[PDB]
């Protein structure tokens, strides 16, 4: 579980709580993509999980990180599990 | 020339000007062979007296004399059936 | 209550082991025991002390908890226990109201009951709303929920909280509705294997076997429904007739579906009650037992009966085939009945085709007539192989009915609750008695649902498919919970249905739920003695329709060897070709009766009196090339059935016929008296055909492609005799009534060009769905509605054409299966947009003599004026999945084979 | 020769066929009115039942060749008169139930529907005042596609009323288990006694029925499945606001438990 | 039950939920309720199928927080995957609330009131050899609870209590008599 | 005269049949039950 971790280093380098995080499941991803947007823009962080399940959504998140112009100090902590057909363009754009 | 993404708001509209017109096309974001570009990927002109229409989707659209359509790809898999790859030829830029 | 009969006793004799001198006491009660013996002294049973103990132990266990489960084979006394418990409770007992579900027939979300996804809105469902029923009533009452259906957990699972030690049912809105002390709930079941242990842990139960149950017991109660005057003469005969034969059957066990005993025993029975003498009864009781076996068994035991009966028949050889005659007593003879009233007139429709009444058809015929008359309501599945002649002679013996209405509906692997159910409500009246609304057939007296195929339909992840149990459920309770919170009944329906083999892939198997309720047999093969007479018997008069009084053709010793030499290819083809190389080496005689039935076509005059045996032999071999050849994939293959050809050629008359006539070409543009576009409605046998040349040819087509390139894309169209024998084909298909392809080869190739302008030639529209972004699958409906209203109204001639980048959904292929197999789309039109549209047709309905509805007339016509064709790449993935899961795609059309062209022509190019 | 069998029958479906009545009562809704509704409706159903399995029973007869057409009568009658009761039954309880409801909160967009529902059935309410005959029903002026209609707007201004529900469910926290067709009941019928012994024991789920004083204006007991009975420390005053007196039942039934305790443990120790 | 109560009162303690599990018929789903009634709390018994929305989840979970009632919610193991995925936010935001002592949380867009004496318990079978059609729940959502073993109960110990309770006398003898009958019977008679 | 019977009243006389008015306005009754106008669905259609 790394949630403990990131929330720990949430709350030690940022303040104000400028910690938001969303799960991925039925009916939480057009809101996702609006608090993509919304959190690229403030500045603040961002904490997607289980990129596992909905694998046919991974080419509107590729093409929004492709799209968007973020700001300085925004990180985007993304969570997923080993998984067989899983898109490659985002793996190439990530840390692992 | 006009340039234009795959994942847009205005890609059939600025696609008939660009058929009407007798621009030179360059499109972006491509993960595949689109259904609409199979007849102007092919050759389907039927005649109007002098000049030739062909077909996209629901209108009838003169085709210009002066059109060339290009268009790029930002992962070498996606996306060809065995059907759009005889009629089209595919280039790999590649790090050798 | 869970035991054997073996397994209870070593129960005892542990029970005496812990337990040394305390074993035994019985039940108390006994008052309840006459009211049970009372009951069943009413409804004209039997009395069974085993019954009465079963009977008590679920009265006792209906006092101990929620729920029971009645496990036990099919037809084997398990209903019967809870249906007679009910009325000899209800004679003192206060009120038991009963309440019946079958599960697995109707959707989930409209028996456990869902929300309205947009509207958040709660629908109720049926056992909820019987659930509100229950806790509405008085203290004083009692209530039996019971689910006659198979089991799943997924469903079984969602009454945890109601089989509880709690007693609750929740709404998944947060609804709550609670059960006081009455209630209980019976599932009346087949087996357990798919439960998972907390409900078996969680509810009471009761077992059965088949050691409990007697033959006998059921024997005497249907010989007391016999009309006394044959009952002397049946009991001696079953007396000491019946129970060798039923165990002998029992040991053999090669029996084709598998069945229960009580099954077998109503299969041996129901073909039996109006025997007069002894000899009679034999064949009855043949002809009961041996339909579910097969032929390796029902020639001994048919040996081993006449045997051990009296004596044997002059049907020494072939037994399968006595005919006991009640006018002389007569037991055997098998005679051929040659009808003799043939002209070209029969063969008008490609149905009502003359069934030549061989002895096979004729025993067909002595099995179907006890079950069809109108004193023996009978459910009943004939079983064959693949294109053997279940259609036709179930057909003939609609067709010696008398007040009938029969409505065929192809099932396929689609096939739901709501199809039936519109193909019964188009041609059924609406009347409301008491008890509930009804369905009774309209101007009739006893309407015939045809259902074609019942292995096809689809299983779930657990082998229970929707339509059988809906069936089973209109089969035992002659109703069915429609929607819209009402029981409706049925009146008078019977279901005849069909199937094949369970050999193939595709083809599922019967649950013995719905195989022991109705009765069955199986027939085989036309074997080879016997098509030689079927196809005599057609190639005398269609060759005869013309040449009748010259020379060599007539005298009809000739006309038989033609036809067993096409029998004689067809089984060395047989012989040398299998399903395990490709999806589609189909062979069946429907190829046969589709070849004999082309020779319409040909200028077959023989005026100018020829040789002629090689006018009318290259005609034959060119036919049958065409036909068999042109779906055979590999080259070498092509060479090895070369071989065959040209060896049945020679070894039936010397050497050297088929030499050179490789250039020719029948093609429609060029015959005799000038085929030549109007004549917009089609000839019986199509445009007829006639000889040509290779550079001819050339001239048409160029002359065609000049015209095309007037209003079209001016085209840069080469010629190698690739082509050429492409265009060729393409019009000897295309001209025929209802004719379709499917072009399987590579991509680039022409197949789109030379379809698109063989269509220009013969002035038929060409339609292709042009595809957009918003790609639905309403689209399809609508350009469908379009292509339908077109070529079912106006008598158009259409040419239909999908490729492979238009099918976006993958519901796209299973429409098109449909549309060709029957000739309806199912679920396309509603009931309100058919009289107003089909209004205009009644007069031609009226003039042309074509009887029923309107709806089977423009079916017809559909029928006749829609051509499909289909266009997929050979190398493509999904190209085995949609030739396998599709079967009727590779059974309706033509399949030619384009993949590749020569090594000698791409020289010339 | 069991043909006056039959005719004893039909004879005795025709003594029915002149005699079944109602029983017409007077009630008063919020503002001043007085209809004839009508009660004891399983006594006149289960005649209607009776009459169906007789006729069945007549069915089974040989003689029943000859004297098939009045049975027909006596069908399509019966067929006719089981779908009327069973649908003004419907009419009669929703009528009931939303009567109060738009009478105490009147938004008009609402009001107009639920005026026009309410003159479509005080106008047959009116006639069955008139003549009470069981079988002037089937002898109407078409009242079949009314009844129909009348059905369909309930169920619309039910749809209307879905907002008002979930404003109420906010208020009181209980009440997300309770389906909607309960809670419109306690929010109309805020004194009526057979619904709160009706539909409090799903509510709160250890009290099975509670008791009354003897005006009917304050609740002093509270029961159990076996019978157990514990009294209140005080009497709940019952009023039209629904939530101002469920409060008051949750907080003295916790004072009552809490004071019992005390003195309990104060004795015992 | 004494594994059972310390375990999920340590849970309660740390602000999370608790899980008890194991194989079928046991015991696990009437200790939850045992636990409400020997505290003083009520209990609204669930059942978890179909595959409901998050927003019917959601407006359950809106009930529980501003009633008081302990949720046992039974059978969660059998429920569509990504409705846990949205679940496990939900829980979690509950949960903050609770151990930071918030008198307002907010889902749904609302601010919720909930309540101190709350609370929100599962229980569920592993998906075992023959425990029929079940999904495996995630990593994040096993996280938020506690788990507690519940695999054996006793059987001498509950049989001869009841029975001394139940008037009858002898019931140290009887109630080893009652479960040797168990054993044997289901140990050497053929396992249908 | 069409034109004349168009605008005075609202339909145009013996232009529809009988069979072709339910398979096109069966989509209206559910707005006529819903906006409380009676009669037959013919008298709404006139009436839009
Ligand atoms: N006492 C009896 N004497 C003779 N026959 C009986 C008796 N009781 C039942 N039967 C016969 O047993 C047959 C099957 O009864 P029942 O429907 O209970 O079996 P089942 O197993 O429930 O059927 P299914 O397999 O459809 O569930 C009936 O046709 C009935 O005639
Ligand atoms: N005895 C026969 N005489 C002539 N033709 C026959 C005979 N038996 C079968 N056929 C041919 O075989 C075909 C059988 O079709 P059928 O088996 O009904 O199709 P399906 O298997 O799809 O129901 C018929 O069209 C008929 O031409
Ligand atoms: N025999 C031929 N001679 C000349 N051109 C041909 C021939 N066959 C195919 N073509 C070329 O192929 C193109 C059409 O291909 P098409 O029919 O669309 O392939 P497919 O049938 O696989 O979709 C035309 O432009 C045509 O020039
Ligand atoms: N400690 C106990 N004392 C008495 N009865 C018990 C005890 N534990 C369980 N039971 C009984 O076992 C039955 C099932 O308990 P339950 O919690 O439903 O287990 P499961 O959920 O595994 O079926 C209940 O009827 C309950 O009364
Ligand atoms: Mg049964």
């Amino acid at each position: 579980d790394p949630s403990q971790e990131l929330q720990e280093l949430a709350n030690a380098e940022r303040s104000g709580e400028c910690y938001h995080q969303v799960a991925m499941g039925q009916g939480q991803a057009d809101l996702a993509i609006q608090m993509l947007k919304e959190c690229a823009r403030n500045g603040d962080w961002l904490c997607l999980k289980n990129l596992h399940l909905v694998v046919s959504w991974l080419p509107v998140l590729e093409k929004e990180l492709n799209t968007l112009q973020p700001k300085d100090t925004f990180r985007l902590w993304l969570t997923a599990e080993v998984h067989p057909n899983f898109t490659p363009i985002l793996l190439q754009s990530s840390l692992k | 020339l006009e340039v234009i993404n795959q994942q847009d708001s205005n890609f059939i509209t600025a696609l008939e000007l660009a058929v009407r017109f007798g621009k030179t096309l360059i499109i972006q974001e491509m993960d595949g062979v689109e259904p609409v570009l199979y007849p102007l990927l092919r050759r389907d002109l039927v005649a109007q007296g002098p000049r030739y229409v062909v077909q996209i989707g629901d209108k009838i659209i003169d085709y210009n004399e002066e059109f060339r359509l290009f268009l790029s790809t930002r992962n070498p898999n996606p996306f060809i059936p065995p059907d759009a790859a005889s009629i089209v030829t595919e280039v790999n830029f590649t790090t050798t | 209550s869970k035991f054997t009969f073996t397994d209870c006793t070593r129960f005892d004799a542990l029970i005496k082991d812990v337990f040394p001198g305390i074993e035994l006491k019985e039940v108390e009660y006994d008052e309840l025991s006459a009211a049970l013996k009372q009951v069943f002294e009413e409804a004209n049973y039997e009395i069974i002390p085993n019954q009465i103990k079963k009977a008590l132990e679920l009265y006792e266990q209906l006092c101990q908890r929620m729920g029971v489960v009645i496990v036990g084979p099919s037809g084997a006394g398990k209903s019967t226990l809870w249906r007679m418990l009910r009325a000899a409770l209800c004679k003192t007992g206060k009120v038991v109201k009963q309440y019946t579900m079958n599960p697995k027939a109707m959707p989930r979300y409209q028996l456990l009951g869902h929300i309205d996804m947009d509207t958040r809105e709660w629908s109720d469902g049926v056992l909820t709303n019987s659930a509100r029923q229950v806790v509405r009533e008085p203290q004083d009452v009692s209530s039996w929920i019971i689910c006659d259906g198979d089991i799943d957990p997924e469903w079984i699972e969602s009454l945890n909280s109601v089989l509880d030690d709690n007693r609750l049912l929740t709404m998944p809105s947060g609804e709550r509705i609670q059960f006081g002390p009455n209630v209980n709930f019976v599932f009346e079941t087949h087996d357990l294997s798919c439960a998972s242990p907390a409900t078996i842990s969680r509810m009471g139960m009761i077992f059965l076997s088949d050691e409990e149950t007697d033959l006998n017991s059921l024997i005497k109660s249907w010989l007391r429904n016999q009309p006394a005057e044959y009952r002397n003469n049946l009991e001696n005969w079953i007396g000491d007739y019946f129970e060798k034969a039923l165990q002998w059957v029992l040991k053999q066990n090669d029996y084709v579906v598998e069945t229960s005993l009580v099954g077998t025993v109503m299969n041996g029975l129901s073909h039996l009650h109006g025997c007069r003498d002894h000899d009679e009864f034999i064949i009855n009781l043949i002809r009961g037992l041996g339909g579910n076996l097969n032929m390796k068994s029902r020639l001994e035991f048919t040996k081993e009966v006449f045997h051990w009966a009296r004596e044997s028949p002059p049907d020494f050889h072939k037994p399968m085939d006595t005919y006991y005659d009640s006018t002389r007593g007569r037991l055997a003879t098998y005679v051929l009945k040659k009808p003799e009233d043939l002209t070209a007139d029969d063969f008008s429709n490609g149905l009502t085709l003359p069934v030549i009444q061989t002895p096979d058809m004729q025993r067909g015929l002595d099995y179907f007539k006890p079950w069809l008359s109108s004193d023996t309501k009978q459910p009943f599945i004939l079983v064959g192989p693949e294109g053997c002649g279940k259609g036709m002679l179930l057909r003939y013996a609609f067709s010696q009915l008398r007040s009938t209405q029969i409505a065929t509906v192809h099932c396929s692997a689609q096939t739901t609750s709501r199809h039936l159910l519109q193909k019964l409500s188009q041609t059924c009246m609406v009347i409301s008695t008491n008890t509930g609304r009804v369905y009774r057939p309209k101007d009739c007296e006893r309407l015939v649902l045809y259902l074609k195929d019942i292995n096809l339909p689809k299983l779930d992840k657990w082998g229970t498919s929707t339509l059988v149990a809906f069936l089973q459920q209109v089969l035992t309770y002659q109703g069915f919970y429609d929607e819209n919170l009402e029981w409706v009944g049925l009146e008078n329906i019977q279901i005849v249905a069909s199937m094949s083999a369970g050999g193939r892939l595709g083809r599922h198997k019967l649950t013995t739920r719905f195989t022991s309720i109705v009765r069955l047999c199986s027939i085989d093969y036309p074997e080879r003695e016997q098509l030689q007479t079927i196809y005599g018997a057609y190639l005398e008069p269609v060759l005869h329709k013309n040449l009748k009084n010259h020379s060599i053709w007539g005298s009809s010793s000739k006309i038989y060897l033609l036809a067993g030499s096409m029998v004689q290819v067809y089984e060395q083809v047989r012989a040398k070709f299998t399903v395990d190389d490709y999806s589609h080496y189909f062979f069946t005689p429907c190829i046969l009766t589709q070849w004999v039935l082309g020779l319409f076509r040909y200028d077959l005059e023989g005026g100018s009196s020829n040789h002629p045996l090689d006018y009318v032999l290259e005609i034959v071999a060119y036919e049958a090339r065409r036909l068999f050849r042109d779906k055979i994939v590999g080259a070498k293959e092509l060479h090895l059935f070369d071989i065959i050809l040209t060896s049945v050629f020679q070894g039936d008359w010397g050497s050297d016929i088929l030499d050179n006539m490789s250039d020719s070409f029948y093609v429609t543009w060029g015959a005799r008296h000038n085929s030549g576009a109007p004549g917009q409605p089609l000839p019986p046998h199509g445009k007829p055909l006639g000889k040509l040349n290779s550079t001819d040819l050339k001239d048409v087509i160029k002359k065609g492609l000049i015209h095309y390139g007037r209003d079209n894309q001016n085209l840069d169209i080469l010629l190698f005799h690739e082509v050429l024998e492409y265009m060729s084909r393409i019009d000897r298909v295309l001209s025929f009534p209802g004719g379709s392809l499917l072009l399987a080869g590579r991509s680039g190739v022409g197949r789109r060009t030379i379809t698109s302008l063989v269509s220009h030639m013969h002035g038929a529209v060409l339609f292709s769905p042009k595809i957009s972004r918003g790609y639905e699958l309403k689209q399809f409906k609508n350009d469908l509605k379009h292509v339908l209203q077109l070529a079912g109204i106006e008598a158009q001639q259409v040419v239909l054409l999908l490729e492979d980048y238009q099918f976006v959904h993958p519901t796209f292929l299973e429409m098109i299966n449909s549309l060709l197999s029957s000739g309806e789309v199912p679920g396309l039109y509603t009931l309100e947009e058919l009289e107003p549209l089909l209004l205009p047709l009644k007069d031609q309905a009226s003039q042309d003599g074509f009887f029923g509805p309107v709806f089977n007339y423009f079916t017809y016509r559909i029928q006749q004026n829609l051509h499909i064709v289909l266009i997929m790449d050979s190398a493509n993935s999904n190209f085995m999945i949609n030739c396998e899961s599709n079967p009727a795609l590779h059974k309706k059309c033509q399949v030619l084979w384009m993949e590749g062209w020569s090594n000698s022509s791409m020289k010339k190019i | 020769q069991g043909e006056v069998t039959i005719r004893e029958a039909l004879r005795e479906l025709d003594l029915w066929g002149v005699g079944a009545v109602f029983t017409l009562i007077d009630y008063e809704d919020s503002q001043s009115r007085t209809m004839k509704l009508i009660k004891d409706w399983k006594d006149i159903v289960n005649q209607v039942g009776d009459n169906r399995c007789l006729l069945q029973s007549l069915k089974d007869s040989p003689y029943y060749k000859g004297f098939e057409d009045k049975v027909s009568i006596w069908e399509r009658k019966l067929a006719e008169l089981d779908e009327y009761l069973q649908n003004l039954n419907h009419i009669q309880r929703k009528w009931v139930y939303l009567e109060p409801i738009f009478g105490r909160g009147a938004l008009p967009k609402e009001q107009t529907r639920f005026n026009r529902v309410d003159e479509d059935f005080r106008s047959i309410m009116t006639d069955i005042k008139k003549d009470n005959r069981v079988t002037t029903l089937t002898t109407h002026a078409g009242i079949r596609n009314s009844l129909l209609t009348i059905l369909d707007q309930l169920q619309r201004c039910q749809r209307s009323l879905n907002e008002f529900l979930e404003e109420k469910r906010s208020a009181f926290p209980r009440f997300y288990f309770i389906g909607d067709d309960d809670l419109l009941e306690i929010l109309g019928q805020s004194t009526n006694p057979s619904v709160i012994q009706s539909h409090l024991k799903k509510l709160f789920a250890g009290i099975n029925s509670v008791c009354f004083d003897e005006k009917s204006k304050h609740i002093t007991a509270m029961k159990s499945l076996e019978g157990e009975v514990v009294p209140f420390k005080n009497k709940v005053p019952l009023s039209n606001n629904v939530e101002t007196w469920l409060n008051d039942l949750a907080l003295e039934m916790k004072k009552t438990l809490e004071q019992l305790l005390k003195e309990c443990v104060t004795t015992g120790r | 039950t004494d594994k059972c109560y310390l375990t999920l009162t340590q849970a309660m303690k740390m602000g999370l939920g608790g899980n008890p599990y194991g194989p079928a018929g046991t015991g696990k789903t009437e200790s939850v309720k045992a636990l409400g009634g020997l505290l003083g709390r009520q209990v609204l018994v669930f059942n978890c199928d179909e595959g409901i929305d998050v927003k019917s989840m959601g407006r359950i979970f809106v009930g529980l927080v501003k009633c008081g009632a302990w949720g046992c919610f039974d059978e969660f193991n059998r429920l569509e995957e990504s409705v846990l995925s949205a679940v496990s936010m939900q829980i979690q935001t509950i949960q903050d609330a609770l151990k930071n002592h918030r008198t307002v949380c907010e889902l749904l867009g609302k601010e919720v009131e909930v309540n101190s004496n709350s609370g929100i318990f599962i229980t569920m079978n592993p998906a075992g050899k023959g425990y029929g059609g079940r999904q495996k729940l995630p990593d994040n959502l096993k996280q938020l609870f506690r788990p507690v073993a519940m695999s054996h109960p006793d059987n001498e110990l509950i049989a001869e209590v009841i029975l001394y309770s139940e008037g009858f006398k002898d019931a140290k003898v009887l109630s080893r008599k009652l479960v040797a009958i168990f054993n044997l019977s289901r140990e050497l008679l053929t396992p249908q």
